[PDB]
């Protein structure tokens, strides 16, 4: 049946700027729908019947197109525009979605503010030792963590995850967690944790010894 | 309003079978369709399928046979969905949706919020509520960064909430990862310098799968 | 012509107040008349069934008393419409609107009573025909009588107390006031001259014979189909295409009930009683296809919900609609009395029905409920067969009050008209009264 | 004569194809109109209302910005109509109804501009009149249009092709395709002489125009009043009285229509700068008064279901309908380009709901529901004053689809339509044609 | 097409109470609904009305709020509400679906009734002891069992046998005030066949407790 | 107030008979209605309109009048028919009731059939006796029973309770129920209830032994 294949699959830009995305189809298509959903709450219908707006959809939403390509757009955007944004037809029989398009908001670079955190004694006395690095708040989502211990390189028992981008300062965080047994902890003493960013060459160093 | 509320989803182990039920209220639940549509973590929606009014006509999207029982009780203003034989694939986040068109090409009108079905041999599990002070000699800042580890818990998820919620500002708990059948994930408060040895900062995980309250306290080390 | 029309407009709609008076009555009387004429049809249908339980257990006994039953009341009413009243064969619509051409009579001292009980006679034994003929005629010639009686004159009270008579008649056959109303307009009147026909009058009848029909048949409706769904408009499209089918087979039923007229004369060329016991003929058949297949025999109203609401089989309707067509042909070309409008229904209903199933089976991006199908095209052989679709429409929809269905209702009834006059069609009424003008 | 019906008949419903191809595109250009017609005058008015946004503080500033406002696009309408076609002043329906008796022009080039922009000035500003009128006058306008762009010939397609447009161009007014029909048939063909208006050709007009209507605004009606209760039989006198008190207040109204028509000629003696500034003053009262008292001002739909449910006090109906009966006259007897019926229904529904509620107080015993009132008076003006009694029941009816209420509604219409004629009223649209026809 | 009041029960003197009834079978809006009561042995009383909207309401020659009628729609309930109670409101009361024939409006579908006693007196479950016969060898085709319901309050209860399996045989009685309690008793009859040979049950039930004893009927061993 | 006031408050009858019960009214009302109630039951809507019969009422039933006299007439009686009618009229609000015509059945003798039955082991346990005479399906109502205790004759202590008219065989039934103490019980032995009857000249008595 009809593949939907959302083209732009991640964008940003800025606000009160103009956005643009795509919705192609393998076979002819007449009328597509779009819904915007926001991390956390229900899809919203966003615009039926290739162009039509809803009740209290902005004005500076927009759709066009015909047979086999039709696309959104948002002349000047707003914040609270970043979303996603998916494509379904209904011309033919059974009814198909897109991929999705990724729309996050574009601001200024901003440096992490990086944190590292020993063991605590209580996961301790339960016998295994992580290490958990915080690299908070930077513009664009791209970055690298290395793990040094006692000035040496690890590449096991790290689990790094990064969040959405935020609601607020529109930025991104990204969390390093390195774990140990206790015992393999307790044979070194310096644990030094670093970021690689775009914002400069030099990594944010931040470690830490038990003494 | 106009509220779809749909419930019964969690935790099922592969082979097994589930019952969901879509609860409407804030119109007339019949002389419209309605509809299920779920989506697998980071994919696209996927329509099931969906039912008209006096439930004379079901339909299915192209996949297997008892394997989606779609049927509605007119009479409770609820729609149900009974998904039998259940794999890994069928681990998703199951919408429920009203159907109406406009120029006659059919969309879908009203969502609900939604309920997350994990389908693993993986056992329950409460989590681990671990502190997470800076350094005994770290580099105090005019900013101290905080934290709590939420370390091996099944399934998904908890919430983590600070101060009861009061120092909502400056938080981000992270993605929970998945390893060796289990769930691990950290918080992170942002308070003032001032704030914290001099008042209280703590972190309230809940795990409500296995009936988890905890407040963790934290303390300045060494 | 300039200053002849000022004064015809200022002179517009002042009624005569004894005719909008006669009409009241007249309107009292047709309902009346059409009240008992049902609650008699009833009876004697009823009575029928009573015998069947009387004999259960033979059951090849049981088929002869379904046949006999309805052979002895068709033969009375063909009998009774020979040897006293030869106009109240068959329909008596076009009767009626000869009566208004004035180039037929309206003697009313003989068929009041020989399409009453000849009408109870062919209705009441399960044939094929609808109440509606009977009602209209009888509605006629109870303005004429009121006429004949009171001795009103002028072409305006005659053609008038003609009028309001057939409208109440029609009126009462379907609690549907504005469809006879309408039904004058569209269809009744002479279509080739002026008239002065007080249309206000005719309300007067029709209000007064409807609320008589209400004040012995209110809480039960003639048909209760509920509120099927809407139409979107991207299938529209398809609602004209089953216009065009209609279009194009309507004028095949015209011709063959013509034919079939010739067919069923050559078999009793005149003779009362070749013909008399021809109908019992075709009465005990119907008598006897009521009992075994009971969708193929009746007036039809009976099995409008039903196939409305996608209870039949496909292949029923195939046969329901093939069988019916057979046998309303037999019952209506033989010339017993009773119309065809009420088995028209029932054939266009069945038809648009299995539309509707193979319309759903093909397009289900759609979202098509069968049932809307079925009541565009229960107007529908009421366009390409008598090309009334004004009145069919307004008929259908006053007895299902599925408005929002009034789109492809309209759109469905001008694709059979439009077709049924482009592939060579006559509409049916008229199409009769010229070939016993030619007779005469 | 015998010999003459017989081969009339055989040849009976065959409109030339001809006309119908170009019937259907007549409805095509009506509907956009109608639609882009109504686009238009809600467009301005919703300026009005965002330009009271921004001087919103000053109330005494406000007065007048929507005085002006008003008072400004008011008289653009009265120019736009005494500069380049003086015909298309009022109403226009009159100047059909003349012209189907091939008794006055269709100057299109001149009308369908000056109407189509006079009409936005005079609606747009918020003045009591429909847009009735000026999209069945533009309507038929547009039918003389094709007809002398494609140069057919004949009285057969001018007729048929001008009433069409007429018709196409009301269903689009109200969504009313069965009431568009019935207009045609029941008030605006030569009410005195036989005429070749295809019916059938009236029907794809009606269906195209509402079509198009259908394209741009589906999925909304312009009355929603829900399924009202039931009318027992014991109850239906009420809805005798009711239409008594309709028959005499109706000639009263038309009176008053004709009364002041010449006493607002009066005031400018006939000066094209005399009267748009007299109608500017008014203009500018009503996009006033549709700022403090916006059920004494525009057209009228806003508040009839807020009355049908019951929604205002006995005064606050009282008030009400006496305030619009003046700023209806006003409106219309000034002759700016806009009809009285929409304006009318709403004179109708707030008498009733006045009515029903005298009712409900009295009768406790009947479970009375006050909404079924109003409806019966819907489109009780309607058939007191302007005499159509049957195009403006289907019409209420097919606004309100209240089908239950189909008795008692055709009884108020005909004890209005009586009551009216036996005390010396006139179809107000043909005691228009009448004086239009008496000065020339 | 079902009308299922409840409710009803122990009031003080004074007091007030709210009273439901339950609508199934049927659009419950497009219907007024209506109170009629009945006190104990006398005959009916209307007490009021409410067309579907709860646009009009209408009541008895009562006083200011002695009476008040709700209903949710939504639910499809009818809501009753006596306030300032006297023990001529005790009484049953019924719920009736209105509607008309020619226009002159009757009671078309009432329920079953919810009955309230107004007394000072407390809210008590019912005793239930099987009545089986003296351990007398007197077999005829039948034997008859009863059991014994003391000591309830207030009124009704209700008495099946094995859940009304048995209709044909049953004799419940009028139950007797006596120290303010209620007292009754109810007789079965079944072939002598039937009985050890099959079980036999008595199924009392006190609503105005919701208290259920399903006794069991054994011989005098 | 229109009062309504319905002729025989309570009359008996015998099947085959014609029956006609009447409402009269205070003023004019027009088009009542009745209400069937069999013992133990809702009313039923009966007949309606002053002559039409609710779908399922038997065609024995008729109703007619007019001005201030109404009346139901059941054309042979059957014995399914016993009950409490009620008219009801709503020509006038507020709608106001009949007062009732119970009508009751007379029909053949028949004899009653006693049961006597011991206290139960539980209600001993709880301190109470009650000695349970039944005295099922005798006609007519009229019957007396007398409570001997080891031949000497209680009166203090017996209560009796009656059930309506059987609505299919027309029968009565009564239960005589003699309350005692614990103590009061157990000191003496041989307990009968004699039960009287025009069915018999000789009462039939029922009687147990303690022993
Ligand atoms: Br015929
Ligand atoms: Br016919
Ligand atoms: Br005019
Ligand atoms: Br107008």
């Amino acid at each position: 049946d009809i593949v939907l294949t959302q083209s732009p699959a991640i964008m940003s830009a800025a606000p009160g700027d103009k956005v643009t995305m795509t919705c192609s189809a393998s076979s002819s298509v007449s009328y597509i729908h779009w819904y915007q959903q926001k991390s956390g709450t229900s899809p919203k219908r966003w615009i039926y019947d290739t162009s039509k707006l809803t009740s209290g959809v902005p004005v500076r939403f927009s759709g066009s197109g015909s047979g086999t390509s039709y696309s959104l757009t948002i002349n000047t955007m707003e914040a609270e525009d970043a979303a996603t944004y998916y494509c379904q037809q209904w011309s033919s029989h059974p009814q198909t979605f897109g991929g999705g398009t990724k729309l996050e908001i574009l601001r200024a670079d901003a440096a992490p503010t990086v944190s590292i955190f020993p063991p605590s004694s209580e996961q301790l006395t339960s016998g295994g030792a992580s290490v958990v690095c915080f690299l908070n708040n930077f513009y664009p989502k791209d970055i690298n963590v290395k793990w040094k211990i006692d000035g040496s390189e690890r590449q096991n028992g790290v689990l790094n995850s990064w969040t959405d981008q935020d609601s607020k300062d529109s930025t991104y965080s990204m969390s390093s967690t390195l774990t140990l047994t206790k015992d393999e902890y307790e044979r070194h003493n310096s644990y030094t944790c670093e970021a690689t960013h775009k914002t400069s060459t030099s990594p944010i160093v931040k470690s830490f010894n038990r003494a | 309003e106009v509220r779809l509320l749909e419930s019964g989803g969690g935790l099922v182990q592969p082979g097994g079978s589930l019952k969901l039920s879509c609860a409407a209220s804030g119109f007339d639940y019949s002389r419209y369709w309605m509809s299920w549509v779920r989506q697998a973590p980071g994919k696209g929606l996927k329509w099931i399928g969906e039912i008209n009014p006096v439930s004379s006509t079901i339909n299915y999207t192209p996949s297997l046979k008892d394997k989606f029982i779609i049927s509605r009780d007119n009479a409770k203003d609820t729609l149900y969905l009974q998904i039998s034989k259940v794999r890994s694939e069928d681990t998703a986040l199951y919408y429920c949706a009203r159907l109406y068109y406009g120029y006659g090409y059919w969309y879908f009108d009203v969502w609900g919020a939604g309920t997350t079905v994990t389908v693993s041999s993986a056992k329950t599990t409460p989590p681990s509520v671990y502190p997470l002070a800076p350094g005994s000699a770290a580099a105090a800042a005019s900013m101290v960064t905080l934290g709590c580890l939420v370390k091996g818990y099944f399934p998904e998820p908890v919430t983590v909430t600070w101060n009861s919620g009061s120092l909502a500002a400056g938080v981000h708990t992270f993605p929970a990862v998945l390893q060796a059948a289990l769930y691990t994930l950290s918080s992170s408060v942002t308070v003032p310098s001032s704030s914290w040895p001099s008042e209280t900062v703590t972190c309230n995980v809940a795990h409500p799968a296995s009936s988890t309250k905890v407040d963790k306290k934290i303390v300045p080390r060494a | 012509r300039r200053r002849q029309l000022i004064r015809q407009l200022l002179e517009r709609d002042k009624t005569p107040l004894a005719i909008l008076f006669m009409a009241a009555v007249v309107g009292t009387l047709v309902g009346l008349a059409a009240v008992a004429f049902d609650k008699g049809v009833a009876w004697l249908q009823n009575q029928r069934m009573g015998a069947l339980v009387h004999t259960a257990d033979n059951y090849p006994l049981l088929l002869t008393v379904a046949f006999l039953c309805s052979a002895v009341l068709a033969m009375f009413g063909y009998f009774l419409v020979r040897k006293y009243a030869p106009e109240a064969g068959g329909s008596g619509i076009p009767e009626i609107e000869g009566a208004l051409e004035d180039q037929r009579p309206v003697r009313w001292w003989r068929v009041l009573p020989v399409k009453f009980f000849g009408g109870l006679g062919t209705l009441g034994g399960g044939m094929v025909l609808g109440a509606d003929g009977p009602t209209v005629q009888i509605g006629g010639n109870i303005g004429r009588m009121v006429l004949d009686i009171f001795r009103l004159k002028g072409d305006e009270a005659r053609h008038t107390l003609l009028a309001t008579g057939a409208a109440a008649g029609l009126a009462a056959a379907f609690n549907a006031p504005l469809a006879g109303i309408l039904f004058i307009i569209e269809e009744m009147r002479p279509q080739f001259r002026y008239t002065l026909i007080s249309i206000k009058a005719v309300f007067i009848g029709v209000i007064m014979s409807t609320i008589m029909y209400r004040i012995f048949n209110h809480e039960v409706a003639l048909i209760d189909v509920g509120k099927l769904s809407d139409a979107p408009l991207n299938t529209l499209w398809l609602y004209l295409i089953l216009g065009i089918i209609f279009g194009i087979f309507g004028p095949i039923f015209n011709k063959w009930v013509l034919g079939m007229q010739d067919l069923l004369h050559r078999v009793h060329g005149g003779n009362i009683t070749k013909w008399v016991l021809m109908g019992g003929a075709i009465g005990g058949l119907c008598g006897l296809l009521g009992f075994v297949a009971p969708a193929t025999s009746g007036g039809g109203a009976n099995l409008i919900p039903i196939a409305t609401a996608g209870n039949f089989s496909m292949g029923m309707l195939v046969f329901i609609f093939v069988a019916r067509v057979i046998t309303t042909l037999l019952c209506f070309s033989s010339g017993a009395p009773g119309g065809i409008f009420a088995p028209m229904l029932a054939l266009g209903t069945v038809l648009g029905t299995a539309f509707g199933m193979v319309a759903v089976e093909l397009f289900p991006q759609y979202h098509l409920e069968a049932g809307t199908f079925a009541i565009a095209g229960m107007g529908a052989l009421l366009a390409a067969s008598i090309r009334a679709p004004l009145t069919g429409i307004i008929l259908v929809l006053e007895m299902t009050d599925n408005y929002q269905l009034i789109l492809p209702m309209i759109i469905t009834g001008l694709g059979a008209t439009l077709l049924a006059q482009f592939t060579g069609g006559k509409p049916l009424y008229s199409a009769i009264l010229a070939r016993t003008l030619a007779k005469q």
